[PDB]
């Protein structure tokens, strides 16, 4: 029977995980909770329900805001600085406050009148709102954040992406955003925006999201992955870089995660065939990040020295959003001189070449909304969860044909959220639903005392030890002995 | 909701 946390009286939007402590932090409607990493309850805050109207300014009041009405404020923006926890609720324009890390119940920084550089989350649960914290180069903190377009109400101007500061000099001036810390984008209506995820590695940061592809005539949405440097502020590197799964047949991406070769870090990322109703299939496509960073690297060579061109002569870069900016024939010299650009360099820069990759697996009927990847003596396992309240567990090492070896249901109907994550050892995956949060071992080896279950419960990280008497991992048959894995089927007991 | 939907975990848990 695993640990749950199933809160009465609310839902889950977000969970995010201190690295440092293994403290979890659930963001939920009108409501956020700090948890043991064992799911036991520390503390919990009430975020609302707030008197609030889409067609207001924060603080809001009856005597400024006439039309407000009691407002439930479901959670848009969970995330872990070194400092502080960030929390941007869906209530007052989205705007945010930090929290202690281990005291959810203090406050930290709260800006007590917000302007419109200060408008941060989406105000429509329905839009997505993703983040990431990052050291900027003047030593502070930094918030990125990919925000969807809101049509309802004031606030459809807010930038796309933005960098914003979690402790500036002045702190009444906590997550806006300096005049080019943001992506200037025009027609934020039509792109329509759809932000899937954010995450970092080296000194870059990384956005996955959909926009409408206006250069066709369908208007249809395509996925993306942007890179733009981690620490300047400033927009001068971005780099979009259009996805294809099986050549944008699968082309809604829903959900990612990152994976650990040096910096071998592979992106797998689930993509839907069918947009949901006003039937179909899912995969689960791998991006090696170096991959990535080379086709990044690759657009921004060709758009600063050879006026947008490979080696080769072929058009491989452009400049996007109707930016009066275009590819340049600087010297080379630019290219370890500026790596990041500078304000002058052409900006912002798009790959005419689509990042491929052919599906680890294509499952008919299931639209996956979470995925999570780890490793167990050198082979990936993939932990996947659907629309459905489903988790499923699928061995991608040899002999796999990429089809699940486990499917257990979280709860029946409720999407698994993709805010999926690993525990510190990656012994446990922490799974949620939009009322339940379960841990998840991600394998029960000792549950199984004789030789036949152990091999019976087929799973690739159990075996039975033949000189321990014991069902176990590989790694733990030592005092490397005789390891009957369980994934073997044409081997048995003896 | 809207036809803006184009998350499935969106599309479970609002629509
Ligand atoms: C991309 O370029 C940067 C410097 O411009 C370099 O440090 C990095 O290793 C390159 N990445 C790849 C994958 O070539």
């Amino acid at each position: 029977p695993p640990t749950a946390f199933t809160p009465n009286g609310t839902y889950l939007q977000h969970l995010a995980r201190d690295p440092t402590s293994g403290t979890l932090y659930l963001g939920a409607t009108n409501f956020l909770f700090q948890l043991s990493p064992g799911l036991q309850l520390e503390a919990t805050v009430s975020t609302g329900p707030v008197l609030d109207s889409r067609d207001c300014l924060p603080p809001v009041m009856p005597d400024e805001c006439p039309q407000a009405q009691p407002t439930n404020n479901p959670n848009q923006l969970l995330l872990v600085s070194p400092g502080a926890l960030v929390v941007c609720g869906s209530v007052h324009q989205g705007v945010c406050e930090q929290r202690r890390l281990g005291q959810l119940e203090q406050l930290l920084l709260r800006p007590e009148r917000p302007g419109d550089t200060q408008y941060v989350a989406a105000n429509d649960p329905a839009v997505s709102t993703v983040g990431l914290v990052a050291q900027g180069l003047a030593g502070e903190p930094l918030l990125f954040v990919g925000r969807g377009y809101t049509s309802r109400g004031v606030g459809g101007g807010i930038p796309p992406i933005t960098t914003r500061a979690l402790w500036p000099p002045d702190p009444q001036a906590a997550f806006s955003y300096e005049e080019t810390a943001k992506l200037a984008v025009g027609r934020l209506s039509e792109y329509s925006h759809h932000f899937v995820s954010a995450f970092a590695r080296g000194a870059s940061a990384y956005f996955l999201f959909l926009r409408r592809d206006l250069q066709a005539q369908s208007r249809a949405f395509r996925a993306y992955v942007s890179r733009v440097c981690l620490r300047d502020q400033h927009y001068y590197s971005y780099v979009e870089l259009p996805l294809a799964c099986e050549g944008g047949r699968y082309g809604l991406i829903q959900a990612a995660a990152v994976a650990t070769v040096a910096h071998g870090e592979v992106l797998f990322a689930a993509f839907s065939s069918a947009a949901p109703p006003t039937s179909g299939a899912s995969a689960l496509c791998a991006f090696p990040l170096d991959e990535v960073d080379r086709l990044a690297n690759r657009t921004r060579d060709a758009c600063y020295t050879r006026e947008g061109r490979a080696e080769d002569g072929t058009e491989v870069a452009y400049i996007e959003y109707d930016v009066n900016s275009d590819c340049a024939q600087l010297p080379v010299d630019t290219l370890d001189a500026y790596p990041c650009g500078s304000d002058h360099t052409p900006s912002p820069m798009a790959s005419r070449v689509p990042l491929e990759a052919t599906p680890i697996l294509e499952w008919p009927g299931i639209q996956l909304t979470a995925v999570a990847v780890t490793m167990e003596d050198g082979h990936t396992i993939a932990f996947l969860g659907d629309s459905q309240g489903q988790l499923h567990r699928v061995y991608l090492g040899p002999g796999s044909d990429g089809h699940p070896y486990s499917t257990q249901s979280i709860q029946q109907g409720s999407a698994v959220s993709r805010d999926l994550t690993f525990d510190g050892t990656f012994e446990h995956l922490y799974v949620m639903t939009q009322s339940t949060l379960l841990k998840v071992p991600v394998a029960s080896c000792a549950q199984h005392l004789d030789c036949a279950s152990c091999l019976a419960h087929r799973d690739p990280y159990c075996g039975w030890c033949v000189l321990l008497g014991r069902c176990s991992r590989r790694s733990e048959c030592s005092r490397p002995e005789q390891w009957l894995w369980s994934f073997q089927p044409e081997l048995g007991c003896l | 909701c809207n036809s803006n939907v184009l998350s499935w975990q969106t599309y479970s848990w609002y629509c």
